[PDB]
């Protein structure tokens, strides 16, 4: 009907009577600032005439804290400047992309586009028909959403919250088979950015914590949760505030494995566990994101390695709760920035860099990997990466923290990848499955093992296995972590096709390893194959069945005769220095009762000349009842019997 | 009680005169007791001068001899407003004037005779009685010196003696 | 020339009123009360015009006075300075207003003179 035909007037009295003063508000000045039909939304969700019976049943039914417990303040600085020795661009639609320097990110860029690209989708919050709509007015905020859901199709928990750059909330909304429409709010962020409350409750009556910057609010019923009426807010708000960002991001990390430790990641019943993980998850980024924009510019690392450390977090919620959904951001700008920074780094140019400049090459790979973009030039040279942490790995037969950090960021980026164009760069990237086998012996079973065993004490980024990126399948040992086959399943579910899996009747639970060497690819298992050769191992008592079948990755035949299946022994060992034929071939070790024990790829000459040692999985002297094949690129398979 | 004019009765529908034209009394529509109840009012408390007048309608006389004026209203105490009774009041005249004809939308100030100043006793509610009446009809006006009055009801009637009862059972 | 005060400034909020609630382009006047004064009860004044008659409506005054804090909120940087202190005055209204509070000052059918 009308709209401004309503009012001819200008102004809008606002008449204190009991004291003689007056204010107004210039109608045109709240029509085309604040959107005419908003005003309207904001009008009806007032509900101006309800009694005042009701309103005061509503404070009766919230939970109010005895009083705030403000604190010293400003807490710890989630922020990294660009250091003194900098290099700032102010980037502008301009795009002189191909104008900065180095392929380490040590230089400066803008935050008002970084923060821009986080922020970057208008979502309507607290509209009506939702559980917000009674605390808080309807708003639009352009910020990150966050959302899990557990339980069954009777009984569920609504875990939903947004990341803005002033304020995060959550809430913890009850779905059941009936009506109970009363849901948990916390909110966090700066204090008079907050979300605007209804009539029937305010911020100061509400705040729980406060520091320089920001504030601790939690809005939730007396009939809620008796695990969050009964919880200290001010020791939560000073681990979140006062910790460094690195600390932060690994409680919130032994917070889940606690949570996954139990059977309760998708148990409604410790739904406010997983809602206090998800307020603790939400305020990282808020942090991350709120130190953005304390400065004019950053530093491309920082930020890069930071997102990582959030994208992490993300990632390993994902895998305990399947519901778990991020929308929200768009990082165009950093995307861009890295394409330069990585086309850079050659295959070659890439190995020689050490573990922190790794590090932070990875962790720009990663904002590209995400969807998926890795190119020709990165994946061949995590090959050599590989290639040479694997050559060194064979002096000691242990992998440090370093190391096995480097195979967690290399798990994020081959995990997180579309299968390579190029058949050659397919074949490279096979060599390193190989190699992380050979890396997973049977010490490092047990070693990971008992480590996924402990989870209070869990750091998957010193704890991260090369198993998880192998190609062995044994390692369930048949209140126990359970990431290490969440892991392992992420890398065993986005892999790029064996080339022969696909000429015989493979059933896929009957299976110890797969060996893809060189156009042949040999298959341990339990049962035999149909395509080609198949060799049994001659052991009376295994408990098990072993079944090496080798097939051509054409579905094609072998020219030699295969009359049966033994496996022939061919003795002398001489520790081969005739040009490495061993070369292209994998040793193997197996228990001549508990199955199998370790295989090692032959790639260098170095590891072939380190085979041949004490506290290597192979050649051992005294202990006979293990035993040592040969699967090498013939196709064939032969016993090695030389010492013993 | 040959009720002659009653405004609660109307529902709005009963329009006065106010004059002048911009400030003065105004007809206000308040709903109370999930009822609407309308009443003219005026507040305009902080000026100087204000001759602020209410004229109703037509009233036929047809047996008025005596009639008698019941004003419901509610007055607003002058030291909520700090003013200290400058212009504040919490009285208003009440005047009163005849006329065989409708006069319609015309209002002289000069032809009503001051009755009383209505004083009160917060439903401030008190009673007048004047008289006798000549003409065919007549007409109500309310003066505002400055007062901050809420008038809700106006009564207006007459006072008939019954017939006389004869004590042998007629 | 100043505030013009009204001759009620208490009411009675009615079971009716959601049900004929005028929309916000049509409040002419926004006239609220006093913690000490009106019983000291939270409550607020609207006034319209329904064909040359000053429609008055009562008000719940811990909404409207949210809600004004919301428009203001709105405004942020495009707020005026006179703005603020109409937040200011909301802000300790409103905390001066919900202290107390119980059952004796929520009863709005006091001033229900009818
Ligand atoms: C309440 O009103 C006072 C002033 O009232 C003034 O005097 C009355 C008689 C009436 O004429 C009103 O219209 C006047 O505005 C406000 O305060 C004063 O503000 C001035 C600056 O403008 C300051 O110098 C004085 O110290 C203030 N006086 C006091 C007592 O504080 C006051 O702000 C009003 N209250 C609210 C909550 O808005
Ligand atoms: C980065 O560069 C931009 C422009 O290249 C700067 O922005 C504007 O410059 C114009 C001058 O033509 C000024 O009128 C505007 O006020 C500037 N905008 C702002 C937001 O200041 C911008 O200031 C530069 N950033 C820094 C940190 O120096
Ligand atoms: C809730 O946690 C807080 C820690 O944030 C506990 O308090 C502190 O106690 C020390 C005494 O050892 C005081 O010096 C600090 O000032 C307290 N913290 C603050 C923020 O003031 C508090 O005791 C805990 N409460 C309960 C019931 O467990
Ligand atoms: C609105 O208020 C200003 C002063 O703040 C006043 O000059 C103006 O006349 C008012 N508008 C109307 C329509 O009276
Ligand atoms: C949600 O439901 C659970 C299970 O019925 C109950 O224990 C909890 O108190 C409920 N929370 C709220 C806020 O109603
Ligand atoms: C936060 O809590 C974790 C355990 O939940 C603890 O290891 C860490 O030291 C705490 N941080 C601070 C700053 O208290
Ligand atoms: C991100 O923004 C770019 C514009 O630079 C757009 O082309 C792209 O589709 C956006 N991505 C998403 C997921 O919306
Ligand atoms: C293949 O078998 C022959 C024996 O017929 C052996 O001499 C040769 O070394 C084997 N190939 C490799 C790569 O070891
Ligand atoms: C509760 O109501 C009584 C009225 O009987 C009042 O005197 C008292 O002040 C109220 N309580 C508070 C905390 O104001």
């Amino acid at each position: 009907s009308a709209t401004q035909l309503i009012n001819g007037r200008t102004n809008l009295s606002i008449e204190l009577e009991f004291n003689g003063t007056s204010f107004f508000l210039n109608w045109q000045n709240l029509l085309n600032v604040i959107t005419e039909p908003a005003l309207t939304e904001l009008w009806t969700s007032a509900e101006v005439a309800e009694d005042l019976r009701v309103t005061l049943k509503k404070r009766q039914s919230l939970f109010f804290p005895n009083k705030t417990v403000v604190i010293s303040g400003d807490g710890h600085r989630y922020t990294c400047e660009v250091p003194t020795s900098s290099q700032t661009y102010n980037i502008t639609k301009g795009f002189n992309y191909s104008a900065l320097p180095g392929h380490l990110g040590g230089f400066g860029i803008n935050a008002r586009l970084v923060l821009g690209d986080i922020f970057a989708s208008k979502w309507s919050l607290f509209a009506r028909d939702t559980p917000e709509y009674r605390v808080f007015y309807p708003m639009n905020v352009m910020a990150v959403k966050f959302s899990i859901s557990i339980g069954n199709n009777e009984s569920g928990v609504a875990l939903y919250g947004v990341v803005s750059e002033d304020f995060v909330v959550v809430t913890l909304h009850n779905r059941s088979k009936e009506a109970n429409e009363t849901a948990s709010h916390l909110l966090f962020g700066l204090p008079d950015s907050l979300p605007s409350l209804k009539g029937h409750a305010t911020y100061d009556e509400l705040t729980f914590a406060r520091n320089a910057k920001y504030a601790l609010v939690a809005i939730l019923p007396k009939d809620s949760y008796q695990t969050l009426l009964t919880e200290n807010y001010t020791r939560i708000f000073l681990n979140m505030t006062e910790s460094t960002p690195l600390e932060f991001t690994r409680t919130i990390q032994t917070r889940i494995v606690s949570i996954e430790a139990r059977r309760a990641c998708a148990a409604q019943e410790a739904a406010p566990d997983i809602f206090l993980v998800l307020f603790q998850m939400l305020v990282a980024h808020f942090l991350v994101a709120r130190g953005i924009a304390e400065h004019r510019f950053v530093e491309v690392d920082c930020v890069c390695r930071q997102y990582a450390e959030l994208y992490f977090l993300r990632r390993i919620s994902r895998l305990c709760m399947p519901t778990f959904t991020t929308v929200g951001y768009n990082h165009t700008t950093l995307g861009a920035v890295a394409a330069t920074q990585i086309a850079r780094v050659s295959a070659t140019k890439l190995a020689s860099l050490p573990r922190s400049s790794q590090e932070t090459v990875l962790a720009m790979v990663q904002l590209g990997a995400r969807d998926g973009a890795v190119p020709s030039s990165i994946l061949e040279g995590i090959a050599m990466v590989v290639e040479h942490m694997y050559t060194a790995y064979t002096y000691v037969y242990t992998l440090g923290d370093t190391e096995r950090k480097l195979m967690l960021d290399i798990h994020t980026v081959l995990t997180d990848s579309c299968p390579p164009k190029d058949s050659g760069v397919s074949e490279k990237l096979l060599r390193t499955y190989l190699m992380f086998t050979s890396m997973c012996t049977n010490i490092e079973l047990g070693e990971m093992i008992a480590r996924f065993s402990k989870p209070d004490s869990l750091n998957i980024y010193r704890a991260f296995s090369p198993c998880f990126l192998g190609l062995r399948y044994d390692l369930h040992p048949a209140g126990t972590s359970g990431f290490a086959e969440l892991l392992h399943a992420l890398h065993l579910d986005s892999l790029n096709l064996i080339p022969a899996i696909n000429c015989s009747k493979i059933t896929a639970d009957k299976i110890i390893a797969t060996v893809p060497l060189p156009h042949v690819t040999y298959i341990i298992s339990s049962e035999a194959l149909s395509n080609a050769v198949v060799y049994e191992v001659s052991e009376i008592f295994l408990k098990s069945a072993m079944f090496i079948s080798a097939i051509k990755p054409d579905c094609s035949g072998f020219n030699f005769s295969q009359i049966d299946r033994h496996i022939p022994i061919v003795y002398n060992i001489s520790t081969p220095r005739r040009g490495c034929p061993l070369c292209d071939s994998v040793i193997m070790s197996y228990d001549e009762s508990d199955g199998l024990q370790s295989l090692m790829y032959v790639t260098n000459e170095r590891v072939q000349t380190n085979l041949f040692l004490d506290k290597s999985p192979f050649f051992d002297n005294n202990n006979l009842h293990i035993h040592y094949l040969w699967l090498r690129d013939n196709g064939t398979v032969v016993e090695i019997r030389g010492m013993y | 009680e040959v009720v002659l004019l009653d405004f609660a009765a109307a529902g709005g529908e009963l329009g006065w005169l106010t004059h002048p034209y911009g400030k003065g009394w105004d007809l206000m529509q308040n709903i109370m007791n999930d009822m609407p109840i309308y009443m003219y009012s005026v507040c305009n408390v902080m000026s100087g001068d204000q001759d602020n007048w209410l004229r109703t309608n037509w009233v036929y006389r047809g047996e008025a001899e005596r009639i008698f004026i019941e004003l419901k209203f509610t007055v607003r105490d002058c030291n909520s407003f700090p003013g200290g009774a400058s212009s504040c009041k919490e009285t208003f005249n009440l005047y009163y004037a005849e006329s065989d004809l409708d006069y319609g939308t015309n209002f002289q100030k000069r032809l009503f005779t001051k009755i009383d100043t209505i004083a009160p006793d917060k439903l401030n509610v008190e009673e007048r009685s004047v008289g006798p009446l000549t003409r065919k009809g007549f007409y109500l006006a309310f003066q505002d010196i400055g007062a901050c009055v809420a008038l809700l009801s106006v009564r207006v009637y007459y006072k008939k003696c019954p017939e006389l009862l004869q004590h042998h059972h007629h | 020339d100043g505030i013009q005060y009204v001759a009620l400034p208490c009411c009675a909020i009615q079971a009716s009123a959601a049900s004929t609630l005028p929309l916000f382009f049509a409040v002419h006047s926004i006239h609220f009360a006093d913690p000490n004064h009106c019983n000291g009860v939270c409550i607020a004044k609207l006034r319209s015009k329904t064909g040359d008659i000053t429609v008055e409506t009562c008000v719940n005054g811990f909404n409207l006075r949210s809600f004004l804090v919301a428009v203001v909120r709105r405004l942020g940087s495009w707020a005026s300075q006179e703005n603020l202190r109409l937040l200011w005055y909301l802000q300790r209204s409103l905390t001066a207003y919900t202290v107390g509070f119980n059952a004796t000052t929520a009863d709005s059918s006091i001033h229900n003179v009818n």
